[PDB]
């Protein structure tokens, strides 16, 4: 309804009308990911959640709903998240890490050692829906 | 001059749980007695590295 | 409980 | 006193008389403040020395 | 955001030939790469949106004097907003240069020097790599399994010249190593 | 120097006093050394050492039994 | 934003050091209150029965020394302070011929006290044993046994008191 | 069998919320206590100067 | 500046060795100036000492090992030049019948 | 820009701190702390001593939060051993960790204030810290270095007359905190000597690894005992203070609020204290009762083989992490399967805080550096291991 006022985090000054910049970044990432091959999981996931974020932010018109129906932090954190994603896209295009080597092995271990209930273990709440729906498309 | 060997099973006990391991035996045989309290003194830094 | 399986392609 | 060494000081303590065949020695009167319990089978003609305490036990009669 | 979800995602999203092997267990998720695709792996794990690993906790080091690749440096990571931990490790060598990660996480500048000091694994494109913990005139790397516990040099004050001079080690009572190891285990 | 009462004596001559407060610590029990030549900084025996440091509620005269 | 009524109060307060005289008056409330320090040579601080101080080798009420040269204390000491040498006496029982502790290496951690199966070694409540020479700190067997004899009437009571634990 | 613990019924409540008091001199009255004192004192100094003269 | 990547071949390490020796010679007046030593030693035979220490380890062929010796030598040089090493140590490091009978007379372990 | 050598030989700057820095005459450009003067060598000495003998190493590191340090080692060993500790031991461990937090916060606040110049609250807070060092004297043998916490449970049970004294202390500790706070928060000089000093952004804190109060002084709600609760902390109710600006004043306010929350947690743990045993019983890593090993054979065998050989941790490796008063303290244990640890790296929270000093003192006064040192609460036992 009004301006963001304080963001609650130092060094993260409020960006007025962040929806426009966020949409711009999402569009640039969507139109820049065409370099890497389709078949790979990285593209298959970045296109997925970038497109989901673009649709969910274009449906809404204000920050207090954009961050609300995402639930992925404040509308301003998404800005540097998208900027970092674009930087990663560019760097990995420069790296070109594609091509599965013919002599490739990967010893995947499934060790299951129980630990007590009183040791420091990260036990957070469930993720939003898109984080789970992305892996369905990634696998299939 | 070092000796590479596998320590043998101790006679007094019948378990073979300490076998199959190889060690480097630096010959740090230079040890004497402190003439105040009878402690064992060394001048060789490798007194117990290999152990 | 140790499941140690090594990957391989083609 | 401190002139007598403990080895020569324990020997003068009179041996204990036990009616039974085996006597359990626990060190002090309180079991938790003494050495672990030691059962000694006193059958010879010489006193049986407690290995922890040094106390000697002699069997008088059954 | 938990162990299993991250395992699936980093199994699918990560490009191959990067992670030589990986583990999933309650103790911790591991990603053992091959000492060359380290900067790339950390850069991907730092910038990706679904894995926003931002803070590097510490850079460990383990000396195994039984394998060909003697040393093994361990990178502990943490994602603040996802509340999850990733432990990436490599295999090093006593005469080999493993890449540095100061560009991504500036905090690594001192653990880098400490790992150089303790073990002797040098690094590339690191501004300083100077000894940080041992003495200025110190020789050898102490955390190696070769280094004796007592050390090689002692320190004492001699009156003929009014200064503190180092000297060969000579201990009054040697370090008694008690061999408690027993069979049936 | 002065206090509520006097708690026993010692073979070394020093007298042990005892004062009781209500809710705050300080000025509970102390020692007046028999001598005055630097008092050796350590003259309490083993029986009165525990009482002085609040280790035991036994006076020290009772600790003999 | 100001209303010409709050700027007056704020300017006056910053000009008359009110927030400084507040602390000035606060610091004076303990001036007339009773003090807390203790006359150390006469009254000493409160300790606990579990206090770990200077070591002491206690002995049986009969007169035999309580140590049986089991060497658990030597093998559990993290600082490696204790050195023991044993030998079978002509009496027949096993005893210590050389039991010394390096008080310079010792850290008073109480591991040796709780490792004895017979309570041979304990840490007495004596915390005043600073010496003048380094070689005096190397407590041999005779000095440590004399320490055990000196504090026996209180060491035994301390052991009996907190015997409900450990 | 005699574990140390809270008494039957629990311990008494404790406050920890940084209780704020007000022992300050005043808010505005000190300005008058200074200014009126200054005026009256300057008048007294004038009278003293006249007497000394 | 930053640590260079390890040399690919020996000829690329040889120029690194020459550069390190060059830098050591360039900085050699500073040690003689800030450590106050003029009558004990002249700068010319310090060149001989450095050359001897750099030619003793001349049989190493592995480029990585040579690079690591250059790295360690640079660290030692920076320690000496900066106020890290302490006096009477630089001069400590720098500047009959038969041996068997002497070794027999002095000790059993030689 | 001339260079002067800091490095005072006294605890009036925490001692053992070289800190060579660049000076333009009044504004410092680059400050280079020279750590290593207190590298005792614990990390090498850990591998030569069993899992029980290595516990007192952890008391020495960061020697103002003693029981908050060995707690991490105990948790790591328990995780590597799948050992379940009884509830009473967990509650008393939480209580004593909170006491460590209070001690560390008091010592840090008063040492920093005395560095600034305010010397009267220093002695007041050590008068109050006497009462808690006395509590440490009661449960354990020693006032400061107390090996109370063991991998199984705690070393010994609490004395009978302890909870009454602890609650009596907590009755007035809040008023003591208010007295100490009224002299500094409302003061004028304290504000101008702290506000807008050593500001750190959240991105900078994350990049430089400032987990702890420095991370939470930038607006990041990252509390390890709430994000990853280890002992019984879900039952306990407390708040996580989070700052707005990364200056030194908000860190001071955060530390005061942390002391408040620690007092609240101590009260909760005192109220909700269950009965039962203190040491674990599932695995054999706890000594038998001294009234039991003297009449049982298996118990005596266990006592012997534990106080000579120790418990053998199965071969694995892990990184634990607890919320030390300084910040995140973590122990990276590598177990060879024997009774001695193969490698035990210690992640000191003060190491990263000390390295991040270079950018904090960017374009500040020289006397503005001692307050930055004080506000980050650096002790050099943990920094150099
Ligand atoms: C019984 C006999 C007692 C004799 C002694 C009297 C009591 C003395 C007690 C002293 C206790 C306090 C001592 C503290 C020492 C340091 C205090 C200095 C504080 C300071 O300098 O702050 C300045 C303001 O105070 C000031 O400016 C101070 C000067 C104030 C003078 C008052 C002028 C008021 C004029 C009103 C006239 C009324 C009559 C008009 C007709 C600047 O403030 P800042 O820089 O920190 O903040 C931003 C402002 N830009
Ligand atoms: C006061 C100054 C302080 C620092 C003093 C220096 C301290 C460290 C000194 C470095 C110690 C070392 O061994 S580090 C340097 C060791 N590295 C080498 O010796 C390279 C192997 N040798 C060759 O390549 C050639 O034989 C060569 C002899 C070069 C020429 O022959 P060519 O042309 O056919 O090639
Ligand atoms: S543990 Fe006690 S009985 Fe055993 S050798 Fe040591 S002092 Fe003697
Ligand atoms: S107190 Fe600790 S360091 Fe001292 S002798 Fe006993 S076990 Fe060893
Ligand atoms: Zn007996």
């Amino acid at each position: 309804a009004k301006v963001k006022q304080t963001t609650g985090i130092v060094g993260l000054d409020v960006v007025p009308n962040a929806r426009a910049v966020l949409i711009d970044l999402y569009s640039k990432t969507l139109k820049e990911i065409q370099a890497v091959p389709e078949d790979e999981g990285y593209r298959k996931a970045v296109e997925s959640f970038t497109r989901q974020r673009l649709n969910v932010c274009k449906e809404e018109e204000d920050w207090e709903m954009i961050e609300k129906r995402l639930g992925c932090g404040q509308v301003e954190e998404l800005i540097e998240e998208a900027r970092d994603e674009l930087t990663l896209i560019g760097k990995m295009i420069e790296w070109d890490p594609w091509g599965v080597p013919d002599d490739y092995e990967c010893e995947v271990i499934e060790n299951d050692a129980p630990i007590p209930k009183h040791v420091p273990q990260h036990r957070p709440g469930p993720l939003p829906e898109q984080f789970y729906k992305t892996l369905e498309g990634l696998i299939a | 001059k070092v000796i590479i060997y596998s320590p043998a099973r101790t006679a007094t006990q019948s378990g073979s749980g300490k076998l199959g391991k190889w060690k480097i035996n630096f010959v740090s045989t230079l040890k004497w007695e402190n003439p105040l309290m009878g402690w064992t003194s060394t001048g060789d830094p490798y007194a117990n590295v290999g152990d | 409980p140790i499941r140690r399986y090594v990957l391989t392609k083609d | 006193r401190s002139k007598k060494s403990p080895m020569e000081l324990i020997s003068e303590v009179p041996p204990i008389k036990v009616d039974g065949r085996i006597v359990a020695c626990e060190g002090d009167t309180n079991p938790a403040l003494g050495h672990p319990i030691e059962f000694i089978c006193l059958d010879l003609n010489e006193p049986a020395i407690c290995k922890y305490c040094g106390l000697r036990y002699v069997q008088d009669h059954h | 955001m938990d162990n299993q979800f991250i395992f699936k995602y980093s199994w699918e999203t990560l490009p191959k030939k990067w992670v030589k092997k990986m583990e999933r267990s309650e103790h911790g998720n591991r990603f053992d790469t091959n000492t060359d695709y380290l900067f790339q792996l950390l850069c991907f794990l730092k910038l990706h949106t679904y894995t926003r690993v931002q803070v590097l906790i510490d850079i460990c080091g383990v000396d195994y004097p039984s394998r060909k690749r003697r040393f093994e440096v361990v990178y502990n990571l943490l994602s603040t907003r996802y509340n999850s931990r990733i432990r990436v490790q490599t295999s090093a060598d006593e005469v080999t240069r493993i890449s540095s990660v100061v560009s991504l996480f500036p905090s690594a500048g001192w653990w880098e020097r400490e790992v150089w000091d303790m073990f002797g694994v040098s690094f590339i494109n690191h501004p300083d790599l100077r000894r940080i913990l041992t003495d200025y005139g110190f020789e050898g790397h102490p955390l190696r399994k070769d280094f004796p516990l007592s050390g090689y040099v002692q320190v004492r004050y001699d009156d003929p010249e009014k200064r503190v001079v180092s000297e060969p080690i000579e201990m009054t009572q040697e370090f008694r190593y008690f061999d408690f190891a027993s069979p049936w285990e | 120097n002065i206090g509520a009462t006097l708690v026993g004596v010692d073979k070394f001559g020093n007298k042990y006093y005892q004062k009781l407060g209500d809710t705050q610590y300080g000025r509970h029990r102390w020692v007046e050394y028999a001598s005055k030549d630097r008092y050796n900084a350590s003259q309490v025996p083993a029986e009165w050492h525990g009482w002085l440091h609040f280790i035991t509620d036994h006076t020290g005269d009772e600790l003999l039994s | 934003s100001k209303d010409w009524n709050t700027v007056f109060e704020r300017s006056i307060n910053t000009l008359f050091l009110t927030e400084m005289v507040r602390g000035l008056s606060l610091t004076l409330k303990y001036f007339f209150d009773p003090k807390v320090t203790i006359n150390y040579p006469f009254e000493k601080g409160p300790l606990s029965p579990r206090f770990r101080g200077e070591h002491a080798l206690r002995r049986y009420p009969t007169g035999e020394e309580r140590c049986i040269a089991c060497k658990l204390c030597e093998a559990v000491c993290p600082a490696q302070a204790i050195t023991i040498e044993a030998e079978e006496r002509e009496d027949g029982s096993r005893r210590t011929t050389r039991y010394d502790i390096d008080m310079t290496k010792c850290i008073y951690c109480g591991f040796c006290q709780e490792a004895c199966p017979v309570d041979a070694i304990v840490e007495g409540p004596n915390f005043e044993f600073a010496t003048e020479t380094h070689e005096e700190l190397l407590y041999d067997k005779e000095k440590l046994l004399e320490n055990g004899d000196r504090w026996e009437t209180e060491i035994a009571e301390n052991l009996r008191s907190e015997s409900l634990y450990r | 069998l005699l574990q140390d613990g809270p008494p039957p019924g629990g311990f008494a409540p404790v406050r920890y919320a940084r209780r704020i008091s007000n022992t300050g001199p005043s808010a505005m009255a000190m300005f008058l206590a200074v200014s009126g004192a200054f005026a009256w004192g300057m008048y007294q100094v004038g009278q003293g100067n006249k007497i000394r003269r | 500046i930053g640590v260079p990547p390890n040399s690919a071949n020996l000829t690329e390490a040889r120029r690194r060795v020459f550069d390190f020796f060059r830098a050591a010679c360039r900085s050699i007046p500073t040690i003689m100036d800030i450590y106050n030593l003029q009558d004990v030693v002249a700068p010319s035979q310090l060149r001989y000492a450095i050359s001897a220490q750099i030619r003793n380890n001349a049989h190493i062929t592995d480029p990585k090992v040579i690079d690591l010796l250059i790295f360690k030598g640079m660290e030692e040089l920076t320690d000496i030049v900066d106020h890290a090493k302490q006096r009477h140590h630089i001069i400590g490091q720098y500047v009959g019948k038969t041996d068997f009978l002497k070794n027999f007379y002095t000790s059993n372990y030689f | 820009n001339f260079t002067l050598n800091f490095g005072p030989q006294h605890p009036a700057a925490h001692g053992v701190l070289r800190l060579v820095l660049e000076m333009n005459g009044e504004v410092v450009e680059r400050a280079e702390p020279h750590i290593g003067l207190l590298h005792r060598g614990t990390e090498k000495l850990i591998e030569y001593k069993t899992y029980l003998q290595a516990l007192p190493y952890f008391d020495r590191l960061d020697y103002v939060s003693m029981m908050a340090q060995e707690h991490a080692y105990s948790l790591a060993v328990e995780k590597l051993l799948n050992c379940e500790v009884p509830l009473r031991a967990q509650y008393i461990r939480v209580l004593f960790c909170e006491i460590t937090r209070i001690l560390n916060h008091l010592l840090a606040l008063t040492t920093h204030a005395m560095d600034v110049g305010a010397l009267t609250p220093f002695l007041w807070a050590f008068e109050e810290r006497e009462k808690l060092l006395e509590f440490y004297e009661r449960v354990s043998g020693a006032r400061m270095h107390a090996s109370f916490i063991r991998p199984g449970g705690v070393a010994q049970d609490l004395p009978l007359g302890l909870c009454r004294d602890i609650d009596s202390f907590t009755q007035q500790f809040a008023s003591r905190i208010d007295e100490l706070e009224e002299m500094l928060t409302g003061n004028r000089i304290w504000k101008q000597r702290l506000v807008d000093i050593g500001t750190v952004t959240a991105q900078q804190a994350k990049d430089w690894g400032f987990s702890g109060v420095m991370l939470r002084g930038s607006g990041v709600c990252w509390d390890l005992r709430r994000a990853a609760p280890y002992d019984v902390y879900d039952q306990l109710d407390f708040d996580v203070p989070v700052g707005t600006r990364g200056d030194c004043y908000d860190r001071y306010c955060i530390r005061i609020e942390e002391m408040r929350q620690s007092l609240r947690i101590i009260v909760q743990c005192l109220n909700q204290m269950p009965s039962g045993m203190i040491k674990a019983d599932d695995r054999k890593l706890c000594p038998p009762s001294r009234c039991r090993m003297k009449l049982s054979m298996e118990s005596l065998i266990h006592h012997f083989e534990l106080y000579t050989e120790g418990f053998s941790v199965p071969a694995s490796s892990t990184y634990t992490a607890v919320e030390a008063p300084k910040g995140e303290f973590g122990v990276f244990l590598v177990s060879n399967g024997s009774n001695r640890p193969y490698r035990c790296k210690i992640r000191a929270p003060g190491f990263a805080h000390s390295q991040g000093l270079d950018f904090m003192s960017k374009h500040h006064m020289l006397a503005d550096v001692v307050t930055i040192i004080g506000t980050q609460d650096i002790v050099f036992g943990e920094v150099d291991r």
